[PDB]
């Protein structure tokens, strides 16, 4: 009725007085851990069948 | 979870007699069930074997075409008939629990057994007989195998067992790194190839008693000779 | 391929014949989905709770509804459980005449489904006698004052059906609509058969007899 | 031929 | 009063997005470039997991990275060895209608709910023959949707009644409860270092939520539909969520900004399922054509396909090492790919 | 005969490749239950096509056998075992077909494990009335001036009486019931029974002229023609099959 105003009010507030890092540094942050990982994964690089344990 | 024995005593050689495991406590039908004797002075050795459902069943050599074992899921008993008694048959016989899947530990609960007295592969070497030891410090109980217990997955089928005078058989580690539910963690099982050790640190009290080597790679069942550890 | 592995396949074995029994045992089953709305009788077809779900058996066959009235949420999440069933009582009340034209939508809505594009429907219009009985007082014409016509005890009712299956634009899902009479106990007998009719025309066009 | 003798193969 | 009060929730939403326009300086796309593409993948069906006969709807890998689990309407959880391609256990559900299952980290507990209304914990490696039912979770009114593990004991259940939960499994009660979201939640995922988890609902809004105390932290949205599944990046500063737009976003969470949106022509209904690999740069999504996609995380591209099953691709699962994929499809038939 | 040999296992040829391209045109339909007994059905007609036109084929390429004793006994009874076989799955197809209208896996396996026995069992008597003769053939002897005339109307009522009766009774309790419920089934019908009619009658015809030996024109050569065509019904069966529902190969 009423209370729902209070709710989404400080709901918002304290939304917006969080912090934000430019979307580029987020960017870059994903793509470095990315690229950190890339020699661990399996799915990305065809592992061979010797240690493969799902084939052989 | 009990596993109480009925049937043994005096007999005559060559008589027949009938073994009845009266388990109780738990999924009898989902497990695969175990005889394994033990003589008065020597330790122990496998006798027979039966899977879930009664799909699978073995024997020992010395056993096999002798007796025969069968399970009955819907009262939860074990039945072990048992024919032509020689004098080597005088023993204590044991009732065991065990299921196989992924990760599960066989063996973990033994029966109290009783005696049955008559009137009258591979081969675990245990490299000790008795070793002297106190409280406090640590010990090491080595076993070795015919060859290489290491089978083609990662895992080694061996297991150890403690027996307190007295008392019925326990299970401490299986697959030889594993400890068992309910055990200390003092207890911690090493091996590489066919060279097997078992080493407890901080030895306390209600430790002393004999320690049972045991490989499961294939069958038959064999036991090592039983290191004896006291004081 | 070890003992240990032996016997794990041993139990997985016994698993799975333990499974396709019980499967065997649940193929048996029809699973018929009860909806409806709010005071439409839900209750008369056998004589936090998420799903009320009822099982009852006739003529060597297990019927199991599922009225479900519980949820009060997004149907169009939820209702993709209920893809396979073989039939939709939607069961609909005709004394009340108000809450007509929102059953009219969800009949509307549960009939152009995209996962009961072909299954066909058990309309069940309830209360005859009770809406016989409070026609003669009001008059239709409240209720689809379009083509009401006359007041007359089956003109009434035959316009109704009408309507409902004119919400339907599924080339091949059949609405085999039964006039219940009020609450007695005969139901049984019509969705026996109108399940065998189900049953017969999915096999037909199961074995690609066109 | 196939359960008799042919009478010209 | 009610219309100052309605204008300065517009406000606040304003400077919301003026925040975000300001911060998104750039998009990945630009910078994403000039980097070597993963290219051309085939993945082919390694293992074919047999045995269920109804909608399957919810795996999880466990720890074990071998062990699974799956449920149906066959009236039963049933738990499979990976590598052996055999079932180790058949936990028969006291409801046919289940929606999502959870394996616990410990592997000592597994979890099951749906349209019951109650969350199942069934509790393995007893010391009984079968497996019991450890607790049962009662409190959420709408039907549940999605379970997942944080300890042995602490459990977050998101339900049909547009609010998350977090139980304690001991005690068996509400430890804490989230009312953010306005429809229906859909799908929760818990944080790799198990600090946050997300939870995507059906008003397209994603929320991440606190663990302990327990207030929406963060809320994203842009979706033009439903949401159906979400999933963190494995690094835990982002996730990527599929909705029934035939559209994945990827949001991360130190920028409120969507990264990426996952979308091509010949999709026109939604994902039903989304993970990630272990790098991250491989999503996996079971899409609407009984059918899964593999997109390239940061070239937005579709990197390479999964040969369909019969039916809908409901769920799909990246092990905890990243060695395989399994997805469980409403033709009762898992696939392990690799 | 030059010409006659060259014309017959020219014919040989072509209906050896039609019926192989038949059978395996089904795997376009790979990539129900009706499937999954066209499949089976696939299959018997494969079995059929290997060990039936190719020994006859080779027979008159080469003029003679040129094999063991016991290789042409295995021969004549995998002959015999396709005969028996694609009839009695078909039988059990339509079977099966005019139970599921009527009355709406693993009992479906049952089933044609056993048809398969009861083919094995109807082909040893085969083997066992053929004994090798001296050029050293399976000549037939035979132990009975009646027998072979037993043996062949035995082997009629098996493969055509009971058969045809089976089918027609089936596909006419489908017509039947579809209309206590239309020109589908009625085509359905007409065909199938009009089919297996055409592909049955030469060859026993021929047969039985010729076991009555009542100045059968054994020598003529229609009738040396007609005596070998008797596996098109299987080069037919699954054709027909597909062509009927068009939907399927689109």
């Amino acid at each position: 009725s009423i209370a729902q105003a209070r709710k989404l009010v400080e709901q918002l507030k304290m939304e917006a007085n969080i912090d934000r890092i430019k979307v580029s540094k987020a960017a870059a942050d994903l793509m470095a851990y990315c690229e950190a990982h890339a020699k661990e994964d399996p799915l990305l690089t065809p592992v061979p069948a010797s240690e493969n344990p799902f084939r052989e | 979870v009990q596993l109480v024995e009925s049937g043994g005593g005096l007999v005559q050689p060559g008589g027949s007699r009938k073994l009845s495991c009266s388990a109780s406590g738990f999924a009898f039908s989902s497990f695969g069930m175990h005889w394994v004797r033990q003589a008065p002075e020597k330790g122990l050795e496998w006798v027979a074997y039966i899977s879930s459902g009664s799909g699978t069943i073995y024997y020992a050599d010395t056993v096999k075409g002798r007796f025969t074992i069968s399970r009955d899921d819907p009262k939860n008993t074990l039945f072990l008939q048992m024919t032509s008694l020689r004098s080597e048959d005088t023993a204590m016989y044991y009732c065991v629990r065990s299921i196989y899947y992924y990760g599960s530990s066989p063996f973990d609960f033994w029966g109290q057994g009783t005696t049955l007295t008559v009137s009258s592969d591979i081969v675990m070497t245990q490299a000790t007989s008795s070793v002297p030891v106190t409280p406090g410090e640590s010990v090491s109980i080595s076993c070795r195998s015919s060859k290489s217990l290491l089978h083609s997955n990662g895992n080694t089928y061996l297991y150890w067992f403690l027996q307190r005078p007295g008392q019925s058989p326990q299970l401490l580690i299986y697959r030889m790194s594993n400890l068992a539910s309910g055990v200390p963690d003092r207890f911690s099982g090493s091996g590489s190839g066919t060279a097997f050790t078992l080493t407890i640190s901080r030895l306390e009290a209600e430790d002393v008693g004999v320690y049972y080597c045991m490989q499961h790679l294939e069958y038959p069942l064999t036991f090592g000779a039983g290191t004896k550890l006291e004081l | 391929l070890s003992a240990e592995d032996k016997a794990a396949v041993e139990r997985s074995k016994m698993i799975e014949k333990n499974l396709k029994e019980d499967g065997i045992s649940a193929a048996k089953d029809v699973k018929l989905l009860l909806l409806g709305a709010d005071n439409s009788g839900k209750s008369t077809i056998v004589k936090t709770t998420g799903i009320v779900e009822t099982h009852f058996t006739f003529k060597n066959l297990h019927f199991r509804l599922f009225d479900v009235g519980g949820q009060r949420s997004e149907r169009k999440k939820w209702i993709h459980c209920f893809e396979d069933v073989t039939a939709i009582i939607f069961c609909v009340d005709l004394s009340d005449y108000n809450r007509m034209h929102e059953s009219l939508m969800l009949f509307d809505s549960i009939c152009n489904n995209k996962f009961f594009i072909d299954t066909s429907i058990i309309l069940f219009l309830n209360k005859k006698d009770l809406f016989g009985e409070k026609i003669k007082k009001s008059p239709l014409t409240i209720c689809f004052p379009e083509y009401t016509g006359p007041n007359t005890y089956e003109d009434a009712a035959a316009y109704i059906q009408a309507q409902f299956e004119s919400k339907n634009r599924s080339p091949n899902k059949e609405i085999y609509c039964h006039m219940t009479c009020a609450t007695d106990t005969n139901n049984a007998q019509v969705i026996f058969d109108a399940v065998t009719d189900i049953i017969l025309q999915m096999n037909l066009r199961e074995y690609n007899l066109v | 031929c196939y359960i008799q003798n042919c009478p010209l193969g | 009063e009610l219309d100052q009060l309605r204008q300065e929730a517009e406000q606040l939403k304003n400077q919301i997005r003026d925040a975000r326009k300001a911060c998104a300086d750039a998009t990945l796309s630009q910078i994403t470039n000039n980097i070597d593409p993963v290219g051309r993948i085939q993945m082919r069906t390694r293992r074919t997991l047999r045995g269920h006969l109804a909608k399957i709807y919810a795996m999880h890998w466990g720890t074990d990275s071998r062990l699974l689990v799956s449920a149906s309407q066959d009236g039963k959880l049933i738990i499979w060895d990976s590598y052996t391609t055999n079932k180790v256990h058949a936990i028969p559900l006291r409801s046919s209608w289940v929606m999502t299952c959870a394996y616990a980290p410990s592997g000592n507990y597994v979890a099951c709910g749906g349209l019951d209304n109650i969350c199942s914990i069934y509790n393995l490696k007893t010391r009984e023959g079968n497996v019991r039912v450890s607790r049962e979770l009662a409190g959420h009114t709408g039907y549940l949707s999605c379970c997942r593990f944080l300890d042995d004991n602490q459990i977050v259940t998101s339900s049909g009644d547009t609010t998350c939960a977090l139980w304690d499994i001991e005690t068996g009660q509400q430890t804490t409860t989230f009312t953010g979201h306005t429809g229906d939640v859909m799908s929760l995922s818990l944080a790799p270092d198990t600090r946050l988890f997300v939870s995507g609902a059906c008003d397209a809004s994603a929320k991440l939520w606190d663990v302990r105390e327990g207030m929406c932290r963060q809320t994203f949205t842009g979706h033009e539909s439903d949401i159906n599944a979400i999933c963190f990046f494995p690094n835990g500063n982002a996730f990527a969520t599929g909705s029934d737009d035939a559209t994945c976003r990827l949001f991360d969470l130190r920028a409120d900004q969507e990264l990426m949106t996952y979308s091509h022509d010949n999709i026109i209904c939604g994902i039903t399922s989304v993970s990630f690999s272990k790098s991250g740069r491989l999503l996996l999504a079971g899409y609407d054509d009984f059918n899964c996609n593999v997109w390239d995380a940061l070239k937005a591209d579709r990197a390479g396909v999964l040969a369909g099953h019969d039916n809908r691709v409901s769920c799909l699962g990246v092990t905890d090492d990243g060695m395989a994929v399994a997805t469980g499809s409403w033709d009762s038939f898992l696939k392990i790919w690799n | 005969n030059e010409a006659l040999a060259r014309v017959e296992v020219a014919v040989l040829c072509l209906i050896l490749l039609l019926a192989l391209s038949g059978n395996a045109c089904v795997l376009l339909a790979l990539r129900s239950r009706l499937f999954f007994f066209m499949k089976h059905l696939s299959i018997a007609d494969l079995v059929v096509a290997v060990f039936q036109v190719l020994p006859q084929l080779l027979w008159d390429i080469t003029f003679r056998f040129y094999g063991p004793d016991l290789l042409c006994r295995l021969v004549k009874y995998l002959q015999v075992v396709g005969m028996f076989a694609s009839t009695y799955l078909l039988l059990l197809m339509s079977l099966d077909r005019c139970l599921a209208i009527c009355q709406p896996r693993r009992t479906y396996r049952l089933a044609v494990l056993a048809t398969w026995l009861g083919c094995l069992v109807a082909s040893a008597p085969q083997v066992h009335i053929f004994s090798l003769r001296e050029v050293f053939d399976c000549w037939a002897v035979f132990i009975q001036p009646w027998g072979p005339k037993a043996y062949i109307t035995w082997i009629t009522l098996a493969v055509y009486i009971v058969p045809v009766i089976v089918l027609a009774t089936c596909y006419g309790l489908i017509s039947f019931k579809i209309w206590q419920n239309k020109i589908r089934t009625v085509k359905m019908t007409f065909i199938i029974v009009l089919a297996f009619i055409v592909c049955w009658t030469p060859f026993f015809f021929v047969q039985m002229w010729s076991v009555w030996d009542a100045n059968a024109p054994k020598e003529a050569s229609a009738f040396i023609i007609v005596m070998l065509l008797a596996s098109l019904n299987s080069c037919c069966n699954p054709w027909i099959y597909m062509l009927f529902t068009g939907h399927l190969f689109h």
